[PDB]
């Protein structure tokens, strides 16, 4: 694709694995084939960017963050070249794709670590992180806490301890060594030069340990980061890098890099905390939770962007962000009996929200209109559920409901070969909810989601425009304006479920016509009275505020 | 516990040849007076999920990793009707098998309605969803929301609560259910099938596995209670004649268990026995007027 | 198709209706183009004609056995061109097609009866049976006797009655008007031109009224069914006429005409009581009631046959057939409340049979193996259910269920559109009954059926062979021979829920090798001792008796 170095600023992402979209070869596994094959429904329903998580061969026994081969897709998914076939297809519908690359470590089953571990006198004997004793690093907590008894454990073959942040079989590599760092370049490069557009980069926090501190966020860390920007920079403009730190967001924004280069690190990263204060907005129907995360969140590069997703988890760890010194609500999750059930478990949205349509309408507005780059994770736009007991990250992985024939229409394989089973309950069960039943009526949420994404993408404002929140007489509606300048916006949101009156202070605005987006119809023009706006419990409006003759 | 003799029944009928089930009994050692073994239709011991097998005295080592079935639940706890494909026919040849040969059988909660399992929920887990007792919410297993369950019912169609549940099965005598529980009244009324000893027939055809159990009866009885019983098994799924060599039973009157029906008494040539395929008989063997 | 005047002696039927097999156009309700499309499968079943309920133009009223027009195809089926379309089509692949053709009576929307009524001095005047009172053949009973207060209806608009032995919508054509008998042999020329194969032709009995009698079967009746016949045999030979006469079987033989000359009316007639009987022998779990009503069937001419099938009832009149003085059961039906709840209402046979698998394969192995041409009704072959509600007729009139698909894969239109809708519930329904389901184990009902029609298709005796009955040891058991002459077949079956032994006398045959006919193994050969058979609870065996070396 030409080269469009602000893209990444304008695109909505489409979070998709290969393993759970479309069986292509009826052997009950999704595959990149099959992803090729959908995308024109991927394009119909109006994305600009797909995010694949890890499809790299593995032995997939932490869900494929635990990476054996990072030159080799995973055998069941095809070949590179099947890879450069769904590339070429995407882009040729003006479709971009992104992907994770865990950079902190990799299976014990990579190559690497089996010479490492065999062979420690030889050229990958320094590639890992191994010592005489367990005593090292003690600052550094056990992430797995409940499941790991150390960081450091004691290998049977090379009889000496290895140091790792996540599982056992997921070793750390070592960046002290600077044939790990050229090597871990290479891969970048390697998926750059087959074309992909960019990767989410997990787990680099972690990168370097040092003694006497934390082993997290080190400047050395942050050093390789300018090493992998740079390196997009001179060798492949226009291409992407987002960061995966589980932060607090004032903690997050070293990561966009320095600020007086306008950013030399990532050039995205996400904004964790979004979900789980809209969610307790509007358990408590005000707009507190929201406004305040928002305003105490610090200004990053201008060259930078902030992803945003409906989700209260990490992908990588299944932890919820938190500070118990900087969020004022750090101890209102505990309250709250929804929020507490589900600690540490991945759920989709209509789950999340007990299927309520008006909820579902609700925060995908908030999440298309508030600043940054927002993610739709596939199956949220027709209201999939989950299976929580197929476990914590899988219980949102099953398969991509088409249909509401055999298997979803998801694989023509036998049921019991499939690799998750899809949702068969009567309120989520592709009986009753698959893409084909929503296709006809205009009125179905994927149609309305469909809708809302064609009206985003026609305002400049949402994507890359400033954000003022207008306060007003109502607590428990949150009001905001996004402008760039020509193209101004305003967005109005009820976080109660009963109806709200809201008087907003529009007079910097006097005399435009606000003209709702959905359907066209002209209100009345704004004078120099506060502006009466009325919505149903849960409701919003988006307006376009349109110049006067 | 004598964890080889469902996987050897499962090859007998995926072979359509007794002979695995001969073997492993034939070579099975003389225990104690005193001892029983326990006998049960599952191919992995529950805790650590391993088939037991013997590269120098199992002649069948091989053979397990040659069958496709076999092959693709290596490691994954399965219930009886899965296993069999939900062919009802086998459930039936199968669970006369465990309940006529020597031993104590285990039944297994669920498998007497037939319910299926959920191999996505782990190697144990698959067996372990709820009783399905009735077609209603959580088949009837628990009030409490279905995000609250500690395991989900099943919910397909073949295996799901709204076709297979005990409710469902109770009013017709031709049910799953109701044919196990006659099968197990069956068994209980007769001696032989529970500490009778265990004779092998041999016979014509290999598809055939027959053999007699009897009691060494002593002071005070005498009755069906204690009368010799007669099994024989068809592993073929085509219908089979068997001719067997009774001669030592001339005269004796062999009498079906479920119908009661008395058929031919036998005689000094060979007694011929027709059965469809999958098919069993059970018969009491009744001693001669005089 | 080259002719071949015993075809129908060696047949399988299989009745489908048009409007239930396969809606190609998306308007809801089957077509004669989608029945061509599924000429693959009937082929791959291996049924060798096709019977089709009336298709013709109709207001419905009386599920299409009141015709409109006699030489037009009900629009929403398609159009003549579409019917020989499918005439060309079947026998391309070697199945023939007849169809029903009602001779009693029109609807009185046909144009014949608004000529009548509007217009009584011209042309039509007399092609109906007009009358200034309700006088006239007192002796006939009224049929629909809960739903018609007289035979005898008064028309407004010619003011005088019109006689009809169905609904008042349906007036009886006057068979005695020359002009009537020429214009009804012109709609048989007129089918048999584009290609049929032959009618099965409804309401006969009723054609000719006489006072002094109760208007059935009368000589008259007959002659006309001669002037068919000679039609017949004279300008389209190998067609084949059947009767639908539902009485006694003794009364049916005047059916197939005079033996004399071989037989000079009806090629075929169907024998009702044989499913009623063969019902109350399962019931009783004696051979008796199947014995008796074979012994008492009088013989019919040499080149004529018997047509049987697994119903209770007549689909016309939704009567059981019965005789006060010749039915040694006729007091025992009501003694038997399976019987007594279905009365009056056509039900499929897995229904009938509670879904018990064991005795579908029972009935369907003596309805394959007992003297006549068997009918087999489209979906119990993979053992559909029936939706009582829908009407007496429309029970079994609900769509073929091809996949568990929307709509059973029967339509692409919307549910609300379908002329009926699907079996729904947890046995019967179309998620669980389907023929793609059945399709791959040879172990299902579909693949089960589908054998013993080519088994049964290798032997000559099931079409035309004679049939001993072998009598026995055991009254639970009934065993019988068919052969023809160097085929012969033996046939066991138990009529009783328990194993049960049967001692044979098959001396005749001594020498001879039973050959099972599903496995191919051999049985120990016939000597003089009589030959021991056990069979299990409902269980049958088919014997090719093979001459010794
Ligand atoms: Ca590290
Ligand atoms: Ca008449
Ligand atoms: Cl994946
Ligand atoms: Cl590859
Ligand atoms: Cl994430
Ligand atoms: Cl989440
Ligand atoms: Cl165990
Ligand atoms: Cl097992
Ligand atoms: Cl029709
Ligand atoms: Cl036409
Ligand atoms: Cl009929
Ligand atoms: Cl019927
Ligand atoms: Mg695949
Ligand atoms: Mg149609």
């Amino acid at each position: 694709l030409p080269t469009d170095t602000n893209w990444f600023k304008h695109a909505v992402f489409y979070e998709v694995l290969v393993r759970a979209f479309y069986d292509s070869n009826a052997d009950g596994i999704g595959d990149l084939r099959g992803l090729t094959e959908k995308l024109d429904y991927i394009k119909w329903l109006g994305v600009d960017c797909l995010w694949l998580p890890p499809f790299y061969d593995s032995p997939l026994r932490d869900g494929g963050y635990d990476i054996r081969d990072f030159y080799k897709v995973l055998p069941e998914f095809g070949t590179v070249d099947d890879f450069v076939t769904l590339l070429d297809a995407a882009h040729r519908r003006g479709i971009r794709i992104i992907t994770d690359l865990v950079m902190n470590h990799t299976s014990d089953q990579h190559e690497w670590f089996q010479e490492s571990r065999h062979n420690p006198d030889g050229p990958y004997g320094d590639f890992y992180v191994w010592s005489d004793t367990s005593d090292r690093y003690p600052d550094a907590r056990i992430i797995f806490v409940d499941t790991e008894e150390s960081n450091w454990t004691f290998d049977p073959v090379r009889r000496q301890f290895y140091w790792h942040r996540f599982f056992s079989h997921q070793p750390d590599l070592n960046y002290d060594n600077p044939a790990v760092q050229e090597a871990m370049l290479d891969v970048l490069r390697f998926w750059l030069d087959l074309g992909i557009d960019g990767f989410r980069l997990d787990a680099v926090p972690y990168l370097f340990e040092r003694e006497g501190t934390n082993c997290e966020n080190l400047p050395e860390t942050h050093a390789f980061l300018k090493r992998c920007r740079k390196a997009i920079d001179d060798e492949y403009p226009g291409r992407v890098l987002l960061a995966e730190a589980n932060q607090w967001p004032a903690d997050v924004v070293a990561y966009f890099g320095d600020p007086d280069t306008g950013g030399d690190e990532c050039h995205m990263a996400f904004h964790f905390p979004l979900m789980p204060r809209i969610f307790m907005a509007v358990r408590r129907e005000s707009r507190f939770p929201i406004s305040e995360i928002l305003a105490q969140t610090p200004p990053i590069p201008d060259t930078a962007q902030w992803g945003i997703f409906l989700r209260n988890h990490d992908e990588l760890t299944l932890e919820m962000v938190t500070d118990e010194e900087r969020d004022y609500m750090y101890a209102e999750y505990a309250k709250d009996p929804r929020m507490k059930a589900n600690v540490g478990i991945r759920r989709r949205l209509a789950p999340l929200l007990e299927n309520d349509r008006n909820q579902i309408e609700l925060f995908t507005a908030l999440l298309l209109s508030l600043p940054g780059s927002p993610v739709l994770y596939y199956g949220d736009e027709i209201g999939m559920g989950d299976i929580i007991w197929l476990g914590d990250r899988d219980s949102v992985r099953t398969p991509m409901q088409w249909t509401p024939d055999r298997n979803a229409g998801f694989s023509k394989a036998t049921p019991g070969r499939l690799y998750l089973p899809p949702n068969q309950d009567a309120v989520y069960g592709y009986h009753s909810v698959n893409v084909e039943a929503q296709l006809d009526s205009s009125s179905s949420l994927l149609n309305w989601t469909r809708n809302m994404l064609a009206v985003r993408s026609r305002h400049d404002a949402f994507a890359v425009g400033t954000f003022r929140e207008l306060g007003g007489s109502n607590p428990s509606v949150l009001a905001y304006i996004r402008e760039v300048t020509t193209d101004a916006v305003l967005c109005v949101n009820n976080l109660s479920r009963f109806p709200q009156p809201i008087e907003l202070n529009l007079q910097q605005w006097a005399g435009y016509i606000p003209v709702e987006m959905t359907g066209y119809v002209e209100f009345p023009s704004i004078g120099q009275l506060p502006y009466l706006l009325t919505l149903p419990g849960h409701g919003f409006y988006w307006f376009q505020l349109r110049e006067p003759d | 516990f004598h964890f080889p003799l469902m996987p050897r029944i499962f090859m007998a009928v995926r072979r359509e040849s007794r002979f695995p089930i001969s073997e492993i009994l034939a070579q099975t050692p003389p225990i104690p007076d005193t001892a029983q073994w326990g006998i049960f239709l599952r191919n992995h011991d529950e805790l650590t999920l391993e088939m037991v097998t013997d590269e120098e005295r199992d002649y069948m080592y091989a053979e397990y990793a040659k069958d496709p079935r076999m092959k693709a639940n290596v490691g994954i706890r399965r219930r009886l009707a899965p296993l069999l494909e939900n062919d009802r026919n086998q459930i039936e040849l199968f669970t006369a098998l465990l309940l006529s040969l020597p031993g104590s059988p285990v039944l297994y909660y669920g498998d007497e309605i037939g319910m299926g399992d959920i191999i996505w929920l782990g190697d144990r887990d698959s067996v372990r969803t709820p009783m399905q007792w009735t077609p209603d919410r959580n088949a009837g297993f628990s009030k409490a929301t279905p995000g609250r369950l500690y395991l989900p019912p099943n919910q397909d169609a073949v295996y799901g609560y709204h076709s297979v549940n005990v409710e469902a099965q109770l009013d017709s005598s031709s049910s799953l259910l109701n044919w196990t529980r006659n099968m197990l009244a069956v068994r209980s009324r007769h001696d032989a099938f529970a500490v009778g000893t265990f004779r092998e027939l041999g016979g014509s055809n290999p598809s055939v596995l027959a053999y007699i159990r009897e009691v060494t009866r002593q002071q005070g009885d005498g009755g069906a209670k204690t009368d010799a019983v007669l099994c024989v098994n068809n592993l073929s799924r085509f219908p089979q004649p068997i001719e067997l060599n009774l001669q030592q039973w001339a005269g004796y009157i062999p009498v079906e268990m479920t119908g009661y029906v008395e058929f031919p008494s036998i005689g000094q040539l060979p007694y011929l026995l027709t059965l469809p395929g999958h098919g069993f008989y059970w018969f009491q063997l009744r001693e001669p007027d005089p």
